[PDB]
């Protein structure tokens, strides 16, 4: 929602959640690889060590599910894990990073306008 | 145009 | 009559300078930006063939 | 996006696969030298001394531009 019609940013978040750019921050902040490699008992649903970055992204996309409600315009995120606290923490981090990215998208467009206005003010002062 | 108008005004002042 | 004529000339000149200044400042501003939802990634393995 | 929609994405989609961009890309990064490096396979390498039209077709084959209609998002691979 905009702090004083909005499908664009929810689509941006739908694309952003399943991106390697978010996954890099999430793994640096929460150590996803270490948590997902723990269950040695089953080999079907664990992240084997030494795997490629692309396979890591595929596994992360498999674990995190994002669903859309267009008639109601709501995005629901279900995050899987091997511990409940870890799943809750991953969901919280996903939401926080999503909000930060949404704000940063407009701040990036604002910063160039600020630089341009500063240059115009400098030439007017001269 | 401004230059021509000013020239006319300064010529017709006398 | 001459006062009115020179006033018209001054008004035309000031509106023209305002127009040229506005066009000049518009001609250099960064009007449109390209936002990047996902920046280019550095692949580790080969997707093809 | 406009700093104070579906047309600029079309302009970008047409511009990415254009010769005007390809000549700049070659003058910047020397794509012709890079795409002729693998001598082992003949199918997917850019042979030396090929036509400019063939070079444009090869560049359009390599770079891939996809657009999400619902979203208005352009993906370049």
């Amino acid at each position: 929602r905009q702090t004083s019609a909005s499908r664009e940013d929810t689509c941006y978040l739908q694309t952003y959640i399943h991106s390697m750019g978010l996954l890099q921050k999430l793994d640096q902040q929460l150590k996803l690889r270490e948590h997902f490699g723990t269950p040695l008992r089953d080999p079907l649903f664990r992240l084997w060590g030494g795997t490629s970055q692309e396979w890591f992204l595929e596994y992360y996309r498999s674990r995190v599910e994002v669903l859309m409600d267009d008639i109601c315009g709501l995005l629901t995120v279900r995050v899987q894990g091997f511990e409940p606290e870890f799943a809750q923490a991953l969901n919280r981090a996903i939401l926080e990073e999503s909000e930060r990215f949404v704000n940063e998208l407009s701040h990036r467009m604002a910063r160039e306008q600020g630089q341009f206005a500063e240059a115009e003010l400098e030439r007017a002062t001269a | 145009r401004l230059q021509e108008a000013k020239r006319q005004l300064i010529a017709f002042q006398a | 009559d001459l006062q009115l004529q020179v006033g018209f000339a001054e008004d035309a000149y000031k509106l023209a300078l305002a127009a040229v200044e506005s066009a000049r400042i518009e001609a250099t501003r960064k009007l449109k930006s390209l936002v990047v939802v996902e920046p280019p990634v550095l692949p580790e393995i080969a997707e093809y063939p």
